[PDB]
RNA sequence: CUCAACACGGGGAAACUCACCAGGUCCAGACACAAUAAGGAUUGACAGAUUGAGAGCUCUUUCUUGAUUUUGUGGGUGGUGGUGCAUGGCCGUUCUUAGUUGGUGGAGUGAUUUGUCUGCUUAAUUGCGAUAACGAACGAGACCUUAACCUACUAAAUAGUGGUGCUAGCAUUUGCUGGUUAUCCACUUCUUAGAGGGACUAUCGGUUUCAAGCCGAUGGAAGUUUGAGGCAAUAACAGGUCUGUGAUGCCCUUAGACGUUCUGGGCCGCACGCGCGCUACACUGACGGAGCCAGCGAGUCUAACCUUGGCCGAGAGGUCUUGGUAAUCUUGUGAAACUCCGUCGUGCUGGGGAUAGAGCAUUGUAAUUAUUGCUCUUCAACGAGGAAUUCCUAGUAAGCGCAAGUCAUCAGCUUGCGU
């Protein structure tokens, strides 16, 4: 993917912010409903993460389900943020 | 369907490879040390004096825009 | 490339599709169901469509 | 006091009638005029698929039904006791809406 | 609101079937057996019927806070208006869904 | 491709569907390694050429972009590509029937057998009985849904009825027919739907071994298992489906692609043979006025669904509004056959409406290879259909339309419903 760097930042921060992405299996879907980027970018960015680890995907009823694993939460820190921040629902 | 014939002329032709010229960022340099504008800047408020207007033949064309900035001269 | 998905899909079988398998054949869109004939038959029980008479 | 209306809709007979019974039981626990449960005609929602995938075989047809039972009770009550009776009788499978006037 | 009860009651059914197929696919390794929704005012609630609740309820609230987000992202619920519970199973020796998954995973370990 | 393919794939395909044909783009080739590469890995583009094309496709030109890409090596992914004779699931069929199997005992060296049967009876391996078997299990039945009955219970301005006010007409004598969105009161026969009652072949008579049953009459809303379904064994088929599935093994392909997407076209092309049907061959009819009667249902919030009423128009249709998320409005769906009065008058005629010409509209980005509707004109075969052959036993056959599915538009199809 070309996927310009200011759109990795929107995708990767939101995955850090909540820990989950669902995103609607439909390519060329023109501005995904939660992140301000395209829906094709959301599906293909997190395919790159999944093949190397870092996130687990579930597919059901034309929808994806992305869950940030423990090897990905530590990696996504230095990509975007500083330490001692909790991505997932681990925050009580 | 057994095979393909490709009656079109045998075109495995591809795009220009974002044509690799030499170093090109040159306003012009005089001796010690000044520099002056050539291939002048754009009239766009969103082009903050950093873009070069190509002059092909009686055209001034900006590349910051996707398609079209025509201040022709 | 500005012609990539440019054909309109606003009516007819190309626009609608199943919400379980994304097919265009045998769709049921009564009461806004939008499930194929074969998919609906496998999960009519979960929706609440039982077979009495 | 205020004129109220409670509308009940479900697909289960046994789970709905006892909820309306609790509504009326709380209605004459502290007495007030009933306009008791007026049962609307039951709705049968029919889906007639064929039987199969691919069309091989005798042309056999199925019909599936969902039954919608609807009941509305037109009460009047003081403003205080409205919230408690609308919140106590909450049961799975029964959809309750309350119209203010 | 502003939807007819014919389309409302059907949409509740397809919502349940989508949830059920999600948890069969997701909680396959935890012996999932079913769900039921309780559509109430003020946070409609969902109960998960799975044998190993100590696995479904992950470490320190993970693995069900994740599933709470996954449901409300996909079904466009307001935050905090859905909660997910896990009470275990009523006599797992008598559920055919749970005994088929037991039969399935025993086969995948190379049992005769 | 016999039943068990041929209005079947919910298959009524203008694009989309779409798998096929002539062509054009794109990667949506993840990751790992190696190379190029901040003296720039790469990306995008105005105008012109070019192209079906306002595709920067590709080229001319010279701007932009910046480390995500590119190239190569392995892979990854997708596939309505193959194999249904490698499979799952689903379905059809054997099979509109009554059938199937353990345990213990008995017979036989054994495969197997008896149980599971001479007779009678039943829709039924349903029973009475007989009995080297006894006691059982599934199927049938029982069960569930639905249609019939309830002047009984529970009450209903989202269903009615009667009285009452106000009011219209006619008669006038106190009556009859109406209107009045809640004017008010009362009630639940009709309507609705919860809980129930009700049929058990009841009573009587006749038949048989005197049993299981059967037949006739009476009563009853109901006497065929009360009617109709739903459900539905053991064993199977090389039955159908990989073109329902992000069900799936193996094979193939994977960048000039069999992926995907876009413009066009095709699936509808006609010497001809077959299957399901529609309209007919007229007087028990056609046409014109007039009467006027259903039941099942469907319907729109961030989207234009069902549409009343007024106005315009020959019509199709248009327009201004309205009601309805619905026992409330469309809708009493004022359906059609049917009924009454008249015109026709035994003539392929005023039966029939194929084929064709011209116009007006509607859906749609788009109607040519007529989408469909309407108006005028054109007026074909067909005079009751050979051998064959289908379906059907009572609110059934047949006639007659209506709603829904498919749908944006298209119903000569189907699923139901009533007359």
């Amino acid at each position: 993917m070309l996927m310009p760097k200011e759109d990795r930042n929107k995708i990767h921060q939101y995955l850090f912010q909540e820990g989950v992405v669902v995103a609607k299996k439909d390519f060329n879907q023109a501005k995904h409903e939660e992140i301000d980027t395209k829906n094709l970018y959301v599906i293909k960015a997190l395919q790159s993460l999944t093949s190397k680890g870092y996130v687990k995907t579930q597919f059901s009823w034309q929808y994806y389900y992305y869950t940030l694993t423990e090897e990905g939460v530590e990696y996504l820190r230095e990509y975007l943020n500083l330490p001692e921040h909790i991505v997932p629902g681990t925050y009580i | 369907r057994k095979k393909k014939v490709y009656t079109t002329p045998k075109k495995i032709k591809h795009k220009h490879k974002a044509v690799k010229l030499a170093v090109l960022s040159y306003y012009k340099v005089d001796a010690e040390g000044k520099v002056t504008k050539l291939r002048r800047e754009c009239s766009n408020p969103t082009c903050g004096a950093g873009v070069f207007l190509a002059n092909h033949k009686d055209r001034l064309y900006c590349g910051k825009c996707h398609s079209v900035y025509k201040v022709n001269a | 490339e500005n012609v990539w998905f440019s054909h309109p899909r606003r009516y007819g079988k190309g626009s609608r599709q199943c919400r379980v398998c994304s097919s265009h054949t045998g769709l049921i869109r009564k009461y806004g169901l939008n499930i194929c004939r074969q998919c609906f038959r496998e999960k009519a029980n979960d929706i609440g469509f039982n077979k009495f008479r | 006091i205020i004129k109220i209306r409670i509308t009940l809709t479900s697909t289960k007979v046994k789970q709905l009638e006892n909820v309306s019974s609790n509504i009326v039981k709380n209605a004459e626990q502290h007495n007030l005029v009933k306009k008791g449960p007026v049962r609307l005609p039951t709705k049968v929602l029919k889906i007639s698929t064929r039987k199969t995938p691919n069309g091989e075989g005798s042309k056999t047809w199925e019909t599936y039904e969902m039954r919608i039972h609807k009941r509305y009770i037109d009460l009047e009550a003081p403003v205080q006791i409205v919230k408690r009776i609308t919140q106590i009788t909450i049961e799975p499978g029964v959809d309750v809406e309350v119209v203010v006037a | 609101a502003l939807i007819s009860k014919k389309r409302k009651l059907v949409a509740d059914g397809v919502f349940y079937a989508e949830l059920n197929e999600f948890f069969t696919r997701e909680l396959a390794e935890e012996g999932y057996s079913g769900v039921e929704v309780r559509v109430t005012p003020t946070k409609t609630e969902v109960i998960i019927r799975a044998t190993r609740t100590q696995d479904v309820l992950g470490e320190n609230g993970r693995r069900i806070n994740e599933l709470t987000l996954l449901v409300q992202k996909r079904f466009k619920y307001a935050p905090g208006t859905i909660v997910l519970y896990a009470e275990r199973v009523q006599d797992r020796g008598l559920s055919a869904v749970a005994q088929a998954e037991s039969m399935k995973f025993k086969l995948l370990n190379g049992l005769a």
